[PDB]
């Protein structure tokens, strides 16, 4: 019940989100490596 | 008056050692003494100006005397490429035996004068040591004149009235005409009468300068305006500087460009140059009214510039009042203008080298630029420091009722927010691109770099005729309006100097120009974020609005309201001095590593290895300190052993600065109590008791002395590395 | 070239002038 | 003037200069700074509740 | 390049030193 | 001496006197506040100027302001 | 030292032999009946006054300021009253008419020997 | 001089240098080694890496420079990731502004920035997609800016 | 704290198990440089995988775990 309220705090959301955008960049740089165009 | 601070009784009552340090550092603070009013202030700064000028001319007579007496000046005149310019001699009793073999150049053991002085004295036309002695006496006399005036205008009935000092109106009628206009005109009277004939072989010393006219016909049929005769026969190509071979006889020819042989500007160009600047300044001297009454009242010149658009407050009505009554505003404009002038000097001493056989010794040119850039940054930081002194101890927002200045203090929040924005943007977009290029180069791949061509500088070099880029615009295109418009006048003598890659004029440009020039603009915008911060928040911030009550360099406000370390307007100085040394750092590392690629020849060594940071720490600091740090070995030493010593010495200055900058007072204030306990309690030394009580340095002094060791350590380290680096790869 | 003059002036200004000038300035604190 | 009114300040040295705030106390006992006003945001001393006079006290509607 | 001009030099800056102490003991 | 001046924001809540470790500040009955109190600083010759008052001065902005003035023996706070 | 500097002599009385802490450092014996204490500077002495008073009842205490000419002064207490407690004998000095908001600008105090708050 | 990159000679010398220099590590392993397969995929990631720079401008260094004039012959270098990037941080800036002007009026705004209302947070996280014509329609409404906020003395 | 230390040491023994050349290092220790951590192949950083022998590359150990394991007798 209050566990999601812990998962709504500043650092936990910042790691579940920057982990996600970091995953967007790392998974988007294995699939499309050396992207200097566009 | 009673003890020490014969000027402040608030410090003579102090029993500690603070009376000494604050007695020193508030000595020239003439606005805060016991009873020194305005007339007693201007009548003291006016005398101390003369004492200062006499110190300057004592110094230049110092250079004239040592070059006259211990240097090798005329032997240098014999072969200005080969022989190194010697400075003053040495007397160490510490040079045991092996040092002296590393300094003998002839009979002398002298230092090598890496200050460009023989070049400028060689283009003046000094070709002897005798003229240097007569000049050195000629400036000892002048320093005696200036000390006579400063002693003379502090004699009581010759102390001038303050209404004379508030003839602000007419100093500009006399500085622009007499100081700037006449003297530069007088300097053409040197260059026409000395530098042109003693460059064209004719020894026109002090004898025949009235019997040998510099043109073979002159001034009786030349009030008629046949002035093309003075630019008739230039010195075209086949001339060596100093002899009479291959040279014409015209005086004021504006060829434009360089010598073919000495790679310096033509002295005809400088004679015509200072002549035109002379005429335009003498015209500018006729600007303001006096007792005559033909000119401009300054109140009518700042009052009239109130726009009816209404956006710019109630105009400049209030500015002329706060320049007469102020001084730190006037000193802020003085250091601003002198500082931009110094940076202009530095950006033109290498680019258009004025002095014959400069850009041939690659150390003096590397020291003059760095010299005028660090002096440039020092004088900008002076302009903003006295800006904050103006906004605290000199600013009246009731005479400046909603003035342009009060408008500035109104939107200072937008000013500091946008300086912080552009500084943040450049700091994530130089450091982002250098760490990008450095990661990417580090990962076995120099190709995946971000290199942006700095096309705006390449286009501006295309506007000045550098055809090596392929834009074909105003001067690079040989058929345009400006290209035809000066086709005979100064273009073909000048585009040869532009399109050449030997000279240091309009350099070839890679993306290192891009990333570095963004780093420089980062330095300017950070340093103005700080200076404009604690110059506009100099007076009152929302932390403490009492700041105007505490003066300029008050320490703090204690731990109250969160903590208040360095809130003063003196902090903006104190921090933007680090940013000054840093920014002028990157300017002179960039310049010096650009020209260690030109002078070596491998420009590709720069342009391939300067787009990332291990290009700098590898290809410039690690490699060019090799002839430095071999200044003395366990196998011996050489002539660089001074600089390699000084280098190390300067690191010991620099890090001692950190002892004052990092670690603050209350450590030491309770450690001096242990030292004074131990001195009081011991036998054989409790007799020798102090008079001034031992007290650790106050936290304005401490940050100041840590700043002073940061500057002296920084500047001595880099003056060691410029001179030992270029003097190690050459000479 | 009076080569002997640094052997006089460099000591008498290098060391003994910041001895007697320490005396003049430091007694001049108390004058 | 009255309790609970949302009040902008016109004294340039407050932390809440040109920021509206709620009036807690109005004292009618000759105090030079009678109107105790607290705020949403908080100055450096951790203290929103301060007090003011009547000239520095502009209500809204 | 000679010696007598060096003596004349330190005479003139010795006099200039007397103006330095002369200006110095008035401000 | 460090001139301590106590302005008319001083609502007399005595954290200044209880915060000052030197008894330079006392409380004076002054019929201008709700509490009827306003601090005074008579013995500023003993004033260190540590600004521990201005930490615990819960006024709007600092009824009590400590201007750093002269530096005597006691105001420098040296032990010997 | 005692030949040229002011030694501050804190005198006070107690009821039991407790143990306080010196401002020099380390514990002291705390004579139960009545005891003096020569100290160096005033912050040590009133720091001992806070050292005792925030612990327990130690009142009727004050430093006699021994200055080296010989005589004494009466610090702390001054008026048999505790300083944050209000006595109607202390005459106020050190106030102005308003806040900082009416202090004059230092360009009006410039070239005069006034202060930026005097009005 | 900015040569087209597919025919710059020293550029192709960097191709030979990185393929062959990376192939010097390939002279250690057998034909079925997973390391050797990784250097097969790595050589693929060098030839593709250099053939996919065919329309850049590698100058005298053989290193692909860029252009920031918006020449429209080099818009894929800078201005298209410029518009793309300003869209992404106009998203982030608009989401942050909209979320703060939500939680400025809640019960406990101090608690709302520690513990994000993931209901209303992930409301605005997605809802800030059309921020050019949402900021342009709030800017015409007199709501994007403010007036008479805090300031120091003068 | 001991939970983090056992997660850490279990990390060292598993990176010695799965990722390291320790069985190859145990053949000739003076030739094969010790390595455990085998860097994931993204842009460039596969160049950090040092060919340390043992038929497998990766960034070289300097913590000396393998010398603790040969002393331990882990075969
Ligand atoms: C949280 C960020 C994130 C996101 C958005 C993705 C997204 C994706 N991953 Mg992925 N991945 C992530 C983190 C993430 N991954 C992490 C942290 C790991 C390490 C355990 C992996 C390991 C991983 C593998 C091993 C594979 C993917 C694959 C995929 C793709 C499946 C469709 C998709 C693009 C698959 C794919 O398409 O690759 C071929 C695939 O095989 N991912
Ligand atoms: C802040 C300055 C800055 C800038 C402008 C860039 C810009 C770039 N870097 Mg980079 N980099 C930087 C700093 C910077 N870097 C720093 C400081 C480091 C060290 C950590 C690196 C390390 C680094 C590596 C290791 C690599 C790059 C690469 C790149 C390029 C492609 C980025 C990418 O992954 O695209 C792919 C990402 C996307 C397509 C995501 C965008 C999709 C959006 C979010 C979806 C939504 C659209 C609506 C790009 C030119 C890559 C490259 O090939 O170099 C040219 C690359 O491999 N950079
Ligand atoms: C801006 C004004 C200016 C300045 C700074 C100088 C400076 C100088 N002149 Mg000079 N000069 C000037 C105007 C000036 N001149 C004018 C207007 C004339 C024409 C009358 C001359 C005519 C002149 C002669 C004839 C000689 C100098 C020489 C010199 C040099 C040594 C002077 C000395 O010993 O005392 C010195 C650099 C001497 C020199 O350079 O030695 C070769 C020298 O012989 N000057
Ligand atoms: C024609 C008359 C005349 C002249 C020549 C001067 C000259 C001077 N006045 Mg002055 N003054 C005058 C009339 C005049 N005044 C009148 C009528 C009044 C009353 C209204 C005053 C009131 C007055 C005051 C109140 C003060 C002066 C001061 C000064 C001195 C300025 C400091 C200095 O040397 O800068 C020299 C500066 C330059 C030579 C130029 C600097 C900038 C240029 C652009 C750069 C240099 C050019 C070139 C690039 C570099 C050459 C270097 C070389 C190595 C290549 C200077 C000697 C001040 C001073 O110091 O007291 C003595 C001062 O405080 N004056
Ligand atoms: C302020 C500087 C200055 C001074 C003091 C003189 C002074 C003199 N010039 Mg002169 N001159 C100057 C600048 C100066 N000139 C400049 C800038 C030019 C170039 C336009 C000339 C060009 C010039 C010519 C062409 C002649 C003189 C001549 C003379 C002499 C007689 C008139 C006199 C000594 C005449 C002479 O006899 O030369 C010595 C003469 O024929 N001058
Ligand atoms: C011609 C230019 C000029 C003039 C007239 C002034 C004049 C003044 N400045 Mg100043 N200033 C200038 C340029 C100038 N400044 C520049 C260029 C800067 C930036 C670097 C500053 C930065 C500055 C600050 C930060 C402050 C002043 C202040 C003052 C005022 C008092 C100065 C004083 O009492 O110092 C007394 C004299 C000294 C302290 C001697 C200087 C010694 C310095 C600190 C270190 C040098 C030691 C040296 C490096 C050691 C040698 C060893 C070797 C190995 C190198 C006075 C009106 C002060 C002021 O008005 O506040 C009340 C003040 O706080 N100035
Ligand atoms: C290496 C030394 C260093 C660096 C990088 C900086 C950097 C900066 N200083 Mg600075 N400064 C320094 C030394 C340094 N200073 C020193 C010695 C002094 C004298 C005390 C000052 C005094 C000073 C003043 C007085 C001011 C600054 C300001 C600034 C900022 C300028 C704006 C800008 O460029 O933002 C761009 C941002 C950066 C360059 C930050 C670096 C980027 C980081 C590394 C990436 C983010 C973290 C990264 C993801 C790693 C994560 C860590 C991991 C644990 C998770 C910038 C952060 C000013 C400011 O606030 O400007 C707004 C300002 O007013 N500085
Ligand atoms: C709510 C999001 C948000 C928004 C819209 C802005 C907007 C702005 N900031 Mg900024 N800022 C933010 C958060 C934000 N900031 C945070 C969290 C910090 C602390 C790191 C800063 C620190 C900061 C400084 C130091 C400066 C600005 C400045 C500026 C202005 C110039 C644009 C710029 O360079 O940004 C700057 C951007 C950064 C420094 C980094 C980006 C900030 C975060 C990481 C991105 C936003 C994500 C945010 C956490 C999302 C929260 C909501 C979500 C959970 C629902 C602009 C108005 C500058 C200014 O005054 O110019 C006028 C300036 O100098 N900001
Ligand atoms: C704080 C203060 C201050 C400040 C200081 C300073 C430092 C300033 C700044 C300023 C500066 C530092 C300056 C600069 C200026 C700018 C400029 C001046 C720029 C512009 C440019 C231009 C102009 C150029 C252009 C051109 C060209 C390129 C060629 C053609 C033509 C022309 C010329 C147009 C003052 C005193 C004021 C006031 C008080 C306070
Ligand atoms: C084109 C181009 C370019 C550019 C340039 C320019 C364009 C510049 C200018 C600049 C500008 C033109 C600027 C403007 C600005 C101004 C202002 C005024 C601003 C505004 C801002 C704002 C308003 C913000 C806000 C926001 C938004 C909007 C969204 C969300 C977030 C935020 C909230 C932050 C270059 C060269 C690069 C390249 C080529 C092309
Ligand atoms: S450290 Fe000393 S100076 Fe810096 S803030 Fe705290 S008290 Fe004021
Ligand atoms: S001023 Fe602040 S501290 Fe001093 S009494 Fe009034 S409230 Fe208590
Ligand atoms: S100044 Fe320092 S000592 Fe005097 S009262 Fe304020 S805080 Fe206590």
């Amino acid at each position: 019940m209050n566990l999601k309220k812990y998962l709504s705090t500043a650092p936990v959301v910042a790691t579940l989100w920057l982990f996600l955008t970091a995953g967007i960049l790392i998974e988007l740089n294995r699939f499309f490596p050396d992207s200097l165009f566009y | 008056a009673t003890k020490f601070p014969k000027f402040s009784q608030a410090l003579a009552s102090d029993p500690t050692t603070r009376r000494i340090w604050y007695g020193i550092a508030t000595a020239h603070d003439f606005e805060s003494h016991d009873g020194m009013t305005e007339e007693n202030l201007y009548q003291k700064i006016f005398a101390s100006h003369f004492g200062h000028l006499a110190i300057i001319f004592l110094w230049t007579s110092g250079n004239l005397f040592h070059v006259a007496w211990q240097g090798n000046f005329e032997q240098w005149v014999a072969n200005p490429l080969k022989t190194k310019p010697l400075a003053h001699a040495i007397w160490d009793p510490h040079f045991g035996q092996a040092a002296l073999k590393a300094f003998t150049r002839g009979d002398t053991v002298a230092n090598i004068s890496y200050s460009g002085v023989y070049h400028w004295w060689y283009t003046i036309g000094i070709r002897n040591n005798v003229e240097l002695y007569t000049g050195a006496l000629g400036l000892l006399v002048l320093s005696a004149v200036f000390l006579l005036a400063g002693w003379l205008h502090i004699q009581p009935k010759f102390k001038p009235s303050l209404s004379w000092f508030k003839n602000n109106e007419s100093r500009l009628n006399h500085h622009l005409a007499g100081l700037f206009g006449v003297s530069s005109l007088a300097w053409t009277g040197h260059l026409v009468h000395v530098a042109i004939p003693a460059s064209r072989g004719q020894h026109v010393g002090w004898d025949n300068f009235i019997m040998t006219p510099p043109h073979p016909a002159g001034l009786q049929p030349f009030f008629t305006g046949n002035w093309s005769v003075y630019a008739q026969s230039p010195d075209s190509m086949q001339h060596v500087f100093g002899t009479s071979q291959g040279a014409g006889t015209a005086i004021l020819t504006f060829l434009g460009g360089f010598h073919p042989q000495t790679q310096s500007l033509w002295l005809t160009d400088m004679a015509h140059h200072h002549l035109a600047i002379a005429v335009i300044f003498i015209v500018a001297g006729h600007m303001y009214r006096t007792n005559f009454g033909i000119g401009h009242n300054l109140k009518t010149i700042l009052e009239a510039h109130r726009p009816p658009s209404g956006r710019l407050g109630k105009g400049h009505i209030g500015i002329y009042q706060t320049l007469t009554n102020s001084l730190h505003f006037q000193l802020g404009l003085a250091l601003a203008s002198l500082s931009v002038v110094t940076s202009l000097v530095a950006q033109h001493m290498y680019a258009m080298p004025p002095y014959a056989y400069m850009a041939f010794d690659y150390v003096t040119q590397s020291a003059l630029y760095t010299h005028h850039q660090y002096i440039a940054g020092l004088l900008i930081v002076g302009a903003f420091a006295h800006g904050a002194i103006f906004f605290i101890r000199d600013y009246d927002p009731e005479q400046n009722q909603d003035n342009v200045l009060a408008r500035m203090l109104a939107h200072k929040e937008a000013v500091i927010s946008h300086l912080s924005w552009v500084s943040l943007f450049l700091g994530f977009h130089t450091l982002g691109l250098y760490v990008h290029n450095d990661v990417v180069v580090a990962f076995g791949n120099p190709e995946k770099q971000i290199l942006i061509e700095p096309i705006f500088a390449q286009w501006i070099q295309a506007t000045s005729g550098k055809m090596l880029y392929g834009f074909q615009v105003l001067l690079s295109s040989s058929t345009s309006n400006a290209s035809v418009a000066a086709q005979q006048l100064w273009l073909p003598g000048w585009l040869e100097a532009v399109n050449n890659e030997s000279n240091s004029l309009f350099l070839t440009i890679g993306p290192g120009d891009f990333l570095v020039h963004h780093a420089i603009a980062l330095g300017l915008h950070t340093t103005t974020l700080i200076l404009v911060k604690g110059a506009l928040d100099a007076r009152g911030s929302k932390l403490m609005p009492d700041k105007k009550d505490f003066g300029y360099s008050f320490p703090c406000d204690g731990p109250g309201r969160g903590g208040t370390c360095d809130i003063s307007a003196w902090d903006a100085f104190y921090l933007a001095m680090f940013w000054m040394l840093n920014t002028i750092g990157w300017v002179t590392f960039y310049w010096h590593w650009k020209h260690l690629s030109l002078w070596q020849g491998n420009v590709a060594q720069f342009n391939e290895s300067s787009t990332y940071l291990m290009g700098w720490l590898r290809d410039y600091l690690w490699l060019n300190s090799s002839p430095l740090i071999n200044g003395y070995n366990p196998y011996g030493m050489n002539s660089l052993a001074v600089w390699s010593w000084m280098f190390l010495f300067a690191h010991l200055v620099w890090a001692t600065g950190f002892m004052f900058l990092i670690s603050w007072r209350g450590y030491w204030q309770e450690l001096i109590e242990t030292l004074a306990w131990a001195h009081e309690r011991t036998p054989l030394a409790n007799l020798i008791r102090w008079k001034d009580k031992p007290v650790a340095l106050s936290i304005v002094q401490a940050r100041l002395v840590g700043l002073v060791h940061f500057t002296v350590g920084y500047i001595l380290t880099y003056a060691a590395f410029v001179i030992a680096s270029t003097a190690g790869k050459f000479s | 070239s009076a080569s002997y003059l640094p052997s006089i002036l460099v000591p008498t200004v290098g060391l003994i002038l910041p001895f007697a000038s320490m005396a003049i300035l430091f007694i001049a604190i108390e004058k | 003037i009255k309790k609970g009114s949302l009040v902008k300040i016109l004294r340039p040295e407050s932390f809440w200069y040109n920021e509206v705030g709620t009036v807690v106390n109005v004292e009618t006992s000759k105090v030079l700074y009678p109107v105790l006003v607290r705020f949403d945001k908080v100055n450096y001393s951790g203290l929103n509740s301060t007090n003011f006079s009547l000239d520095e006290l502009v209500e809204i509607k | 390049i000679t010696d007598n001009q060096v003596f004349v030099a330190l005479i003139m800056a010795l006099v200039c030193g007397y103006l330095a102490v002369k200006l110095a003991k008035q401000l | 001496a460090h001139t301590v001046k106590i302005y008319d924001n001083c609502i007399g809540c005595t954290q200044c006197v209880r915060a000052c470790p030197l008894d330079v500040l006392e409380m004076v009955p002054w019929d201008g506040c709700k509490a009827g109190q306003m601090a005074s600083a008579p013995r500023t010759e003993d004033c260190v100027g540590c600004k521990r008052c201005e930490t615990a001065c819960p006024t709007d902005f600092l009824s009590i302001r400590v201007y750093l003035g002269g530096e005597t023996t006691r105001s420098m706070g040296l032990a010997y | 030292c005692a030949e040229t500097e002011e030694k501050y002599a804190m005198t006070w009385s107690s009821d039991q032999q407790h143990i306080f802490e010196m401002p020099t450092g380390g514990a002291a014996v705390m004579n139960s009946g009545d005891n003096l204490l020569y100290l160096a500077r005033k912050e040590q002495a009133l720091a001992l006054a806070t050292q005792l008073r925030t612990q327990f009842k130690i009142q009727d205490y004050k430093i006699y300021r021994i200055f080296p000419s010989g005589e004494v002064q009466y610090l702390h207490p001054k008026d048999g009253v505790l300083p944050y407690q209000v006595n109607k004998g202390r005459e106020q000095v050190g106030r102005v008419k308003s806040t900082i908001g009416k202090n004059v600008n230092p360009a009006q105090v410039k070239f005069t020997s006034k202060a930026t708050y005097d009005r | 001089v900015l040569t087209p990159c597919q025919q710059s000679e020293a550029f192709h010398k960097r191709e030979i240098n990185e393929v062959r220099t990376l192939e010097n590590r390939q002279a250690n392993y057998e034909a079925n080694s997973p390391s050797y397969l990784a250097l097969q995929s790595q050589i693929d990631q060098v030839h593709k890496r250099f053939d996919k720079y065919g329309t850049l401008l590698c100058g005298q260094d053989g290193l692909p420079h860029l252009i920031t004039d918006g020449d429209w012959r080099h818009a894929r270098e800078f201005t298209i990731p410029a518009l793309l990037f300003l869209y992404i941080t106009g998203w982030i800036g608009w989401v942050g502004r909209s979320y703060l002007k939500y939680t400025k009026e809640t019960k406990n705004p101090t608690e709302q920035e520690i513990i994000l209302d993931v209901p209303m947070a992930l409301k605005y996280m997605l809802s800030g997609f059309l921020w050019p014509l949402s900021a342009w329609q709030e800017y015409r409404s007199g709501q994007l800016l403010a007036k008479e906020d805090e300031i120091t003395v003068s | 704290q001991l939970a983090i230390i056992f997660i850490w040491l279990s990390g060292m023994y598993f990176h010695g198990a799965r990722f390291s050349n320790y069985v190859a290092w145990l053949s000739n220790p003076t030739g094969i440089k010790p390595s455990a951590q085998v860097v994931w192949p993204i842009v460039g950083q596969q160049i950090l995988n040092a060919d340390v022998g043992g038929g497998m590359q990766g960034i070289q150990i300097t913590s000396g775990l393998f010398q603790l394991w040969r002393a331990s007798g882990i075969v």
